[PDB]
């Protein structure tokens, strides 16, 4: 809770990577194959 | 409007000497500026006083039309000189505080002034051409401070990269609400939908009689006992606070006032009373502050916003006065971020991608709540708390409520509340108050040379008391405030000098830090209070405090 994608920015500040490097890594985990990021991501887009 | 308004510009070009001279300013050194007074004009010619009711959107059109007659006539190469000519319609009488801020009065050329708060710098197709800028409306007052509606101003590429954030500049202007958004085809302006255009900016009687009673000693005791006359409060807390009511070359310092009490105690409150008093008003209220408060959120933006630079309280109020409160309130990382900002008074970015500079000018006042015990437990303060420990010693001075038990204070308390009611009942220092601004904007003191000496006499003999039994526990940063409390007794006396009685006081509020962390058998050293190569470098360093030996006026040694 809370830690969803509008918010785990802020996260990333602590682990010294700037907004601009987890681009490389934000798009691409839907290529990752992760079960947990697909479900938040795509059925909040349109459905909403 | 009128069609015959042209034939009667046609006349109208057909003393004035010195517009020859001041359009002659500008010249080859391209120092691009010129200077407008309306009243040559309207003096030689009344016609043009008639113009300002009646059309005067279109006299900003044809004042830089018939400027330029001049401009084309002699100098045609100012043309290729940023291509453009500024007026700067000088001010227009009238003068409301209040009264012309109101939608139902445009179409005026305005008067006014504000504080800028917030902006988007960083940033590196009509609308593409100028950027944005927020302004205030409502001054700070004591009527005025109700919370006003934010003005948006809109820089004409005229004043970019010559101001900056905090800036109490002066806005004149007439407000024509050029609303583009109407169309729904862009995004949206706030709710003051006026294209403001920028044309000035600011600086960056009884007081006689006044100066009669600051002679008064009388007087000078009891200003630490008429400030906070609500609760009696304890007489080491308010002298240290007036002295830092006052404010008064590689010139840095740190003033770090804080308080421990409790919420409940109008103390939480004090702080509010203090704006009344001062000339420049801040707003902490915690969450949802001025602007951004400290707070750091992200959501889905706009059609059309860019990011925004982080204005801490100290930018708010540059150089003005700033209060925080609710100090649990606060978000930790921003903490971290002006920790330093507030120690160097300035903002440093090392990104290497966004450069930028604020200035920080206010006294920092803020009261902290205890987590749960003082020092109840046996180990020491900071060692109790999972944050982190340097941080927390960075405060020069803790001052702490002292006492719980004091029936004597639960007498005199008791009356207020009776007070309570009796003034609210149905019934049928305002002169101190310009005290203070008088002698800190008219009076500035310059630097003695033969005075310096003396005042750093005694500062050698606190040292020596930690000198006898100990090895050097003491270090100069905290005297280094002490040089500025002193400075603040002239004020208050005005002998220009600082007698031994004024420093034992002071004195004993340094100590009180000491009290706090040292077992209280330390109390009986204010007895004594009462009474009173490589080696090579050292010695020279504590007599002179330079680096270099040869510093005594070396641009006339050498040369002559």
């Amino acid at each position: 809770s809370q830690v969803s994608e509008h918010s785990i920015i802020k996260d990333f500040t602590k682990q010294k990577y700037p907004e601009h490097a987890i681009h490389k890594v934000l798009q691409l985990m839907l290529r990752r194959g992760e079960i947990q990021h697909r479900m938040q991501r795509k059925v909040l887009y349109r459905l909403k | 409007p009128r069609l015959e308004i042209h034939h009667r510009f046609k006349n109208f070009l057909r003393g004035h000497n010195v517009f020859k001279e001041r359009i002659s300013d500008m010249c080859k050194e391209n120092r691009e500026s010129l200077v407008v007074n309306y009243e040559d004009l309207a003096a030689r010619e009344h016609v043009l006083a008639y113009f300002l009711p009646e059309a005067p959107a279109e006299l900003l059109q044809i004042f830089d039309e018939a400027a330029l007659e001049v401009v084309l006539a002699m100098y045609p190469k100012y043309d290729r000189i940023t291509n453009h000519i500024h007026v700067r319609i000088s001010h227009l009488p009238l003068v409301e505080e209040l009264r012309s801020l109101r939608q139902l009065h445009l179409n005026q050329l305005i008067r006014t002034s504000g504080v800028v708060t917030s902006c988007t710098g960083v940033l590196p197709t009509i609308y593409q051409n100028y950027q944005r800028i927020r302004i205030q409306e409502s001054p700070g007052k004591v009527a005025a401070g109700r919370l006003p509606r934010s003005k948006d101003a809109i820089l004409l590429a005229d004043l970019v990269d010559s101001c900056k954030p905090g800036d109490e500049i002066e806005l004149t202007g007439i407000y024509h609400n050029n609303y583009d958004g109407s169309l729904n085809t862009a995004n949206g302006f706030p709710v003051f939908a006026t294209v403001i255009l920028a044309n000035h900016v600011a600086k960056k009687e009884d007081v006689k009689m006044i100066t009669s009673l600051s002679k008064d000693q009388q007087i000078g005791e009891k200003i630490f006992a008429s400030i906070a006359p609500s609760i009696y409060g304890h007489e080491d807390i308010k002298r240290g606070l007036a002295l830092a009511l006052f404010g008064g070359h590689k010139v840095r310092g740190d003033i770090n006032v804080l308080l421990c009490g409790d919420p409940g105690t109008a103390k939480s409150q004090f702080l509010k009373y203090i704006e009344k008093v001062s000339s420049r008003a801040i707003f902490t209220t915690g969450q949802g502050a001025s602007a951004v408060g400290l707070t750091a959120y992200v959501q889905r933006h706009p059609v059309s916003r860019e990011w925004t630079l982080e204005a801490g309280a100290l930018v708010l109020a540059d150089r003005g006065v700033c209060l925080i409160d609710e100090f649990d309130k606060m978000n930790d990382q921003d903490r971290t971020s002006i920790h330093e900002a507030m120690e160097q008074q300035s903002i440093s970015i090392s990104k290497a991608g966004i450069v930028t500079s604020l200035q920080a000018r206010c006294t920092v006042i803020a009261a902290a709540n205890p987590i749960g015990g003082r020092y109840d437990p046996s180990l020491t303060f900071s060692e109790n708390v999972d944050l982190t420990e340097p941080i927390i010693s960075r405060f020069d001075i803790l001052c702490v409520v002292r006492d719980t038990v004091d029936p004597v204070q639960d007498e005199m308390l008791a009356r207020f509340v009776v007070g309570s009611h009796v003034r609210h009942h149905p019934s049928n220092q305002e002169v101190l108050k310009k005290y203070i601004i008088y002698a800190k904007e008219r009076v500035h003191p310059k630097l003695n040379q033969m005075d310096q000496d003396k005042v750093a006499k005694m500062y050698s003999d606190l040292r020596k008391e930690s000198m006898a039994t100990g090895s050097i526990p003491i270090t100069v940063r905290h005297i280094e405030s002490m040089i500025r409390m002193a400075e603040a007794h002239a004020r208050i006396h005005l002998r220009d000098y600082v007698i031994e009685d004024d420093v034992n006081m002071a004195i004993r509020v340094m100590l009180e830090s000491f009290i706090d962390t040292q077992k209280f058998s330390v109390m009986r050293s204010m007895r004594k209070t009462f009474a009173r190569p490589e080696k090579d470098l050292v010695d020279k360093a504590r007599q002179i405090n330079i680096h270099n030996l040869s510093a005594f006026y070396d641009s006339e040694l050498f040369r002559m």
